[PDB]
């Protein structure tokens, strides 16, 4: 899956 | 490694035998076009330089040193084909 | 956001004077065209925090 | 949500006058907006909008600063107190540039905007400051294209050093960052074998240290 | 009538002087109807009233006029698929803000323009409501109340005309789709111009990279169903023969470079006509020319069609311009990164002769960075100069740093999890540091990483890396051994032709091995360290430090990163421990894929992997065991439980833990063990050699439109891995495991696609060549790509 | 993630059925339209049905038993593997032993009444999506480009073209044009009612009845001399057959047919207002708004009764003298899109899964 999120 | 490093006016080897001494700044200037140098402590003169560096192959140079008079009318080139 | 929050509200730095530039003899330095320039001001302002920036009464 | 009771202007301003003299900010723009909006030609909007940008500019929404004082200029060019708003939107300005290698492009705003409030109103009390101000600004400029300088040196241009070190004794003849590259011009010279122009530049390093 | 006095009746805003100076009329002038009228009309038009009324008093004229509401604020409720933010700055495009006047009027323009609005972003059958509250002080609030409605998507994008080339062929190209399965990640099925337009120009390429240079587009039709929910594409085409390539010439003026340009134009006589190459040669001839100092060279190419025998000749017209000169490269908007940081990237450079392409190389660099939103330019020319230009970046930075947390499943690791927090742009700075951590079936990882991508200008890179690795053996299909290692590393690299990579740097890795389960293969490598532990218990402790040199070198040629259909990449490993370790040991790797196209659309493919390996100690020593070679599993061997060939345990009579019945123990002292015991579970050995042959082959069972996005693959792999050391002489009983004649084999079948759980890929082969011990799984699968 | 309607859809009524409908067969067609748009309907002649679906199919049924007489699929087959849609989007016409479907591969199938062999086959310029009209010995297509053919029933070859405007923006389907006098009147996707001479295809006139805004016209009826067209979102007008001056209009568009009866106009709104309006000045007599937003389909005049579908299946029979439902039933779950077909005391109606179904009372 792999969720990526930005400060 | 590096991408290529230009520098300087392009001089093609045949715009530098057009100018003869005793013209203007401007026909040069047409001719060759607008240097990228100059000589901005006092003395006028134009530096019409083509340097050129590509992957690892070395540094080639042309100098064209064009040096005026107080009116604007060229007075000397000095030519140098390659760096010493 | 933090990097002005310390600039804008109190922060004040005082750089060096400017010095002018000796021209040798037997030449001119560029000329100036005097893009960038400081005209001298007279008078005693405050500065550094003794200038109070509060609107006034009007 | 920080509702503001619909009380008569003075006791809002009154509110809002002793909340800047406490020190609390946050709520001041929200008392000094209601009064703004509920009066937009009150007896003094100019006092309240003058207090919102000082309250603006403390509270770091400089963006709002910037578009009122641009707004305060507009309408009212001959307001007799306009001197303040010009040296706020140059403490604005200088704010957002808040790093001598980043865009100086608010450096170069705050320098500009600085410069007029000194030529025009010369005798105001924001005077020295601005100059103290504009002296920081010229040398993070000039600092700024030395920054650029060093690093085409670097890189191995030596058209762009000598042409960069050139538009910096031509702008910023009198700061440290010109004083401190003129060694890169020399450098540039030296390198594509100009000796002339080589010594022309040592002759002008010798004469000053 | 003569004017005496005028007056006012109603002015709150609107100063008297403004007022009188809008008014064309003046005091002490005559007025009649026509003045009063115009005068009416300009406060009407002046929007700051919305009834007018001027009539003549006794002697004066009094005006009597309402002045519009102030709006104060407006509100939204309804707006799920619109932002707040962007709405509002649509209505105060229109002209509806906050400070100025209501009108009582234009209620229906403000309808109307929202209702454009939403037209435009999908929902066809969107309804606004606008309701108008008075308040005090001739205040007035505007609130909207959105019934967004149902959006419209796309039923179908049909093309009629097309004889050679079925719709669904052409369509599985098209950005807009009508098709999204659940099980494929493929795209949305909305409708947009934009992509409408940029669609039509892929089906125009399409077509005329086969040589239909008659190709033509006859006309679009977009139509929506009555009740507004879906919409239906057509696009009536016409497609002419195919046309073969007589020849080119150029002509213009090409500034003596004629020997050198006709170089470029060369065809095979009969070639069929191609757009690309077409483009391709105009490019060429652009570099060509821009290589020389000229700045916009322009070339245009204008075919000749004959059809009575079906040839296109082209004719190239190329004007190459006048040099321009760069005098400054300015960079806006770069608030946080450093200059440097953007200029680095720069192909073109200041003070020199300029050139478009290098410019939009430039560009492309910086977009690829990924450190901007958008990065705009724009060349100014300098004043005063005929020949000098000033480059202009303008950059819209974004916020670089990142959370991320993924979940993978699959046969050869089990649940695999993995964090990270990520800064790619350390203070503006560059540099990217990152913390990683990952933690599947059988270990535990995780890394503080700093890389310095430019540590020279040239582009030699330098990162470093502290890490921490738990490792256990037993859940990973091997002798029982548990090894927890920590250590740094510090490593250069030096890109020398945008496709080979060389890299080098030093390490330091400390490794301590427990809980060692007694046999042959680890004692045979213990005894080289001078360690001396009892064979009959498995309370071990062994800690080791080791000062590595890892060299490598990559080559990567591959045209995509997904699905690749041609190139070849190549990746050699080394590491070597330099004196004053405690080990001292040698180990290569070397990886390498190739695919060789066998069409001309690369829809069947060939792929060709390997994978060897070779290591020994040096100074009388063995390779660590825990440095060793598996082979076999979902990558290296499909067929194969993971990590099973090679040569397998030879336990010691050892006597358990804790022994108790039900319990298989690998013939432990409580079992009436008093020899060495065989099995079956793998040890790794220290020399590898895998290959594979793959055919990949169109998807036979999938529609057309998106049988493009799963790959099916027919796969025959084949390796081995052997013990070098191992001594058959003293062990002639148990199989000789140093004999690399022992290949094990297995061919199947592969599938491979992206789900919205990640990138799936399935498996099933059948092993028809292994040996005793190994053990077999028919059916693997890896899903979400930890 | 949430999906809400800008209208709501209308409850289902209650009713007491005076009459107790029923269902005499239920043949079924494959697959049907599907989800899609289309104008493809069964027709009757001679005591038997035809129908088609969207997949290519097409088979003839007795119109008592239901019995299959013949079956023919249009999809070429290119091996055992490869089927290629035919994607059949006219409506079936029959006329002189011939079935003329239309296609969206802007292809016209003749196919025989006797053994179902192709008769002819013919290319036209567009998506044919309209009903394949039949009159004078000359089969009338009406294109997705606006043109409208004219193709010969012996041959099949093109025998004139006439080009109407096309907008933007339109509402999928096309108008069928209605013939009479020797001239067919067609309404396009622009708003303009146009009548064309079948001889040579000579524009008698045209006359905008329209009022992002689009319209379409959908098969312009004929009475008496005065032409009634009705304009999506536009207006209802009544034109001079000769002439073209409008004589009446009200505001009021739709894009599903009507039908005119002695001095009445039943029509369906848009909104799915079923209304009946008056020929001579179009003063309404009655309304039923009780199925708004229901997505009807165009009504049959049967046993004097409006027979309408509906999106859940429904089939409503409503009376016409007061607007008063008359009955409901539930015939199919898939629903009801294309116009039910009543001729020969016989009501046929085919669902969105291509069950044709029979209806009786």
């Amino acid at each position: 899956w792999n969720w990526s999120k930005s400060w | 490694y590096r991408p290529d490093i230009n520098q300087g006016n392009y001089l093609t080897a045949n715009d530098v035998s057009k100018i003869r001494v005793g013209m203007t700044q401007q026909q040069v200037a047409y001719a060759l076009g607008t240097p990228l140098m100059s000589d901005p402590f006092g003395t006028n003169t134009w530096f019409y330089v083509f340097r050129q560096q590509p992957g690892h192959e070395g540094v080639t140079q042309q100098t064209l040193t064009l040096t005026f008079n107080s009116s604007g009318v060229l007075t000397n080139i000095d030519n140098k084909p390659a760096l010493s | 956001r933090y990097k002005r929050q310390v600039s804008g509200d109190e922060a004040y730095l005082e750089a060096a004077p400017l010095a002018e530039l000796h021209a040798p003899a037997g030449m001119i330095l560029p000329v100036t065209s005097g893009d960038y320039a400081i005209p001298v001001t007279n008078g005693s302002g405050a500065v550094g925090k003794a200038l109070d920036i509060r609107p006034p009464a009007q | 949500k920080e509702e503001v009771p619909d009380n008569p202007p003075n006791e809002i301003y009154a509110t809002a006058q002793q909340k800047l003299q406490d020190g609390n900010w946050r709520q001041a723009i929200t008392q000094l907006e209601a009064l703004d909006n509920r009066y937009p030609f009150g007896p003094y909007s100019q006092q309240v909008q003058l207090d919102l940008i000082y309250a603006y500019y403390k509270n770091a929404d400089l963006p709002l600063a910037q578009a009122a004082i641009d707004r305060f200029i507009r309408l009212n060019p001959t307001h007799p107190n306009i001197d303040y708003v010009m040296y706020m939107r140059g403490l604005t300005n200088m704010a957002l540039d808040d790093r001598s290698d980043r865009d100086p492009q608010h450096a170069r705003a705050a320098f500009s905007d600085f410069s007029k409030l000194v030529r025009g109103y010369p005798n105001s009390q924001y005077t020295t400051d601005a100059t103290k101000r504009l002296v920081f600004l010229k040398d993070r400029l000039a600092k700024y294209e030395y920054s650029v300088a060093e690093y085409y040196t670097e890189r191995g241009a030596w058209v762009a050093v000598v042409n960069r070190v050139e538009g910096m004794l031509r702008d910023y003849p009198d700061t440290q960052a010109t004083r401190d590259a003129l060694p890169l011009m020399e450098n540039a010279y030296r390198q594509m074998q100009m000796n002339a122009q080589a010594e022309k530049v040592a002759k002008i390093i010798a004469a000053n240290s | 009538f003569v004017v005496k006095d005028i007056h006012f009746e109603g002015l709150q805003r609107v100063a008297v002087g403004a007022a009188l100076l809008s008014m064309p009329v003046r005091t002490g002038d005559t007025v009649n109807d026509e003045d009063i009228s115009n005068t009416i009309r300009a406060l009407f038009a002046t929007g700051n009233f919305e009834d007018v009324r001027v009539l003549r008093d006794g002697d004066t004229l009094l005006v009597q006029v309402k002045e519009r509401p102030t709006i104060a604020s407006i509100t939204f409720s309804g707006n799920k698929s619109v932002k707040d933010d962007m709405l509002k700055q649509n209505l105060e495009a229109s002209g509806v803000r906050v400070g100025e006047s209501l009108d009582r009027t234009t209620i229906a323009d403000i309808e109307k323009g929202l209702e454009d609005f939403y037209y435009s972003v999908g929902k066809y059958s969107a309804s606004v409501k606008a309701v108008v509250t008075p308040l005090p002080r001739n205040r007035v609030d505007l609130k909207l109340v959105f019934q967004e409605g149902v959006s419209a998507e796309i039923q179908q994008i049909n093309i009629v005309g097309n004889h050679a080339f079925t719709t669904d062929e052409l369509i599985s190209h098209f950005q807009l789709r009508d098709e999204v399965p659940w099980w494929n990640v493929v795209g949305d099925r909305k409708y947009q111009k934009q992509k409408l337009a940029g669609d039509l120009e892929t089906l125009r390429s399409y077509y005329l990279d086969r040589g239909y240079a008659r190709f033509n587009i006859d006309s679009t039709q977009v139509s929506l169903t009555p009740d507004k929910k879906g919409i239906y594409v057509t696009v009536n085409i016409t497609e002419g023969d195919q046309y073969k390539l007589s020849g080119v010439e150029v002509s213009g003026n090409l500034a003596g470079h004629s020997a050198e340009i006709e170089q470029l134009t060369k065809i095979e006589p009969g070639e069929l006509y191609n757009g690309t190459k077409v483009t391709k040669m105009e490019d060429d001839i652009k570099k060509l020319l821009g290589r020389y100092g000229y700045a916009y060279p322009r070339v245009q190419s204008m075919p000749e069609i004959n059809d009575a025998d079906k040839t296109v000749k082209l004719r190239v017209n190329v004007d190459a311009g006048n040099r321009f000169y760069v005098r400054k490269i300015r960079f806006e908007g770069n608030d946080t990164s450093k200059d440097a940081v953007l200029r680095r990237e720069m192909r073109q450079m200041e003070g020199a002769w300029l050139g478009s392409d290098l410019v939009d190389q430039g560009k492309e660099r910086l977009n690829r960075l990924g450190f901007f939103e958008t990065v705009d330019t724009d060349t100014q020319r300098v004043p005063g100069s005929p020949d000098q230009v000033d480059v202009v970046y303008k950059v819209k930075e974004r916020n670089t740093g990142s959370f991320n947390f993924g979940i993978g499943y699959g046969t050869e690791s089990g649940v695999s999890f993995q964090a990270g927090v990520q800064q790619d742009n350390w203070l503006g700075t560059g540099y990217a540091v990152g913390i990683n951590g990952t933690k599947n079936d059988y270990q535990t990882y995780a890394e503080l990483s700093v890389t310095n991508p430019y540590f020279t200008v040239d582009g030699v890179s330098l990162g470093g890396r502290l890490f921490y690795n738990d490792f256990q053996a037993d859940d990973a299909d091997l002798s029982d051994y548990t090894n927890k290692s920590y250590g740094t590393d510090v490593t250069l690299g030096f890109p020398i032709n945008e496709y080979n990579s060389l890299r080098a740097g030093l390490g330091y890795v400390h490794n301590s091995l427990s809980n060692m389960q007694p046999q042959v293969a680890m004692w045979r490598y213990l005894y080289s360290m001078g360690e001396h532990p009892s064979t009959s218990d498995q309370d071990n402790s062994f800690k080791t430090d080791d000062f590595t040199f890892n060299y490598g070198w990559t080559y990567n040629k591959l045209d995509r990163g997904y699905f690749p259909t041609d190139g070849s990449r190549v990746n050699l490993t080394g590491k070597v421990t330099i004196p004053g370790s405690d080990n001292e040991y040698y180990k290569v790797t070397l990886d390498t894929a190739t695919y060789v196209p066998i069409d001309d659309d690369h829809k069947w493919v060939v792929l060709g992997r390997t994978r060897w390996g070779y290591g020994d100690g040096l100074g009388g020593k063995e390779m660590p065991f825990y440095e060793n070679f598996y082979a076999g599993g979902s990558s290296t061997v499909r067929g194969f439980q993971s990590n099973t060939i090679g040569p397998k345990a030879v336990y010691f009579p050892h006597q358990a833990s804790n022994y108790d019945p039900d319990y298989d123990y690998e013939c432990a002292t409580q079992d009436g063990a008093k020899d060495l015991c065989k099995s079956d579970d793998a040890v790794g050995g220290n020399a590898m050699a895998v290959a594979s042959l793959e055919f990949i082959t169109p998807t036979p069972f999938i529609s057309d439109k998106y049988a493009n996005s799963v790959r099916t693959s027919f796969f025959w792999d084949m390796g081995t891995v052997w013990d070098t050391n191992w001594d058959s002489s003293q062990y002639s009983g148990y199989p000789d495991y140093s004999d690399p004649s022992n290949i094990r084999m297995s061919a199947g079948i592969a599938l491979q696609w992206m789900s919205p759980l990640g990138p799936l890929v399935f498996s099933y082969a059948q092993p028809f060549k292994k040996y005793d011990g190994d053990k077999a799984e028919q059916f693997q699968f890896n899903i979400g790509k930890t | 993630n949430s999906e809400e309607d800008v209208v709501k859809m209308s409850p289902l009524p209650t009713v007491e059925n005076q009459f107790t409908p029923t269902t005499a067969w239920s043949t079924s067609v494959g697959s049907g339209i599907g989800n899609f748009y289309s104008n493809l309907h069964p027709a009757l002649a001679d005591n038997v049905v035809y129908a088609a679906d969207r997949a290519g199919l097409v088979k003839a049924l007795n119109a008592d038993d239901g019995k299959e007489i013949w079956s023919v699929s249009l999809a070429e087959k290119d091996g055992w593997f490869s089927k290629e849609p035919a994607l059949l989007s006219g409506g079936v016409t029959v006329s002189g032993g011939h079935v003329y479907i239309g296609s969206e591969k802007a292809q016209v199938y003749a196919l025989n009444t006797s053994d179902g062999t192709v008769a002819w086959q013919t290319k036209v310029a567009g998506e044919a999506l309209s009903r394949p009209v039949v009159s004078d010995g000359l089969v009338l297509i009406h294109t997705s480009n606006g043109q409208l053919q004219a193709l010969n029933e012996a041959d099949g070859a093109v025998k004139w073209t006439v080009n109407l405007d096309m907008p933007s923006l339109s509402l999928r389907g096309e108008s069928a044009p209605t013939t009479a006098f020797g001239a067919a009147v067609v309404g396009g996707d622009n708003g303009r009612v146009s009548a064309v001479l079948m001889e040579q295809g000579q524009m008698i006139w045209q006359q905008r009845i329209s009022q992002r805004l689009s319209d379409v016209d959908t098969t312009p009826v004929v009475v008496n001399g005065v032409v009634f067209a009705l304009a999506y979102n536009g207006n209802l007008t009544a034109l001079d057959l000769r002439s073209g001056q409008i004589m009446w209009k009200r505001e009021l568009g739709s894009v599903n047919d009507f039908i005119v009866d002695g001095n009445r106009i039943y029509l369906v709104d848009q909104n799915d207002r079923v209304m009946a309006l008056t020929i001579d000045g179009g003063v309404t007599l009655w309304t039923q708004s009780d199925l708004l937003h229901r997505l009807l389909t165009s009504p049959v005049l049967y046993n004097g009764n409006l027979v309408v579908g509906d999106s859940e299946g429904y089939l409503h029979w409503i009376n016409v003298e007061d607007g008063r439902f008359v009955a409901q039933q539930k015939v199919d779950s898939s629903g009801f899109q294309t116009e039910p077909v009543a001729a020969d005391g016989k009501l046929l109606i085919q669902a969105k899964d291509g069950t044709v179904y029979s209806i009786t009372r």
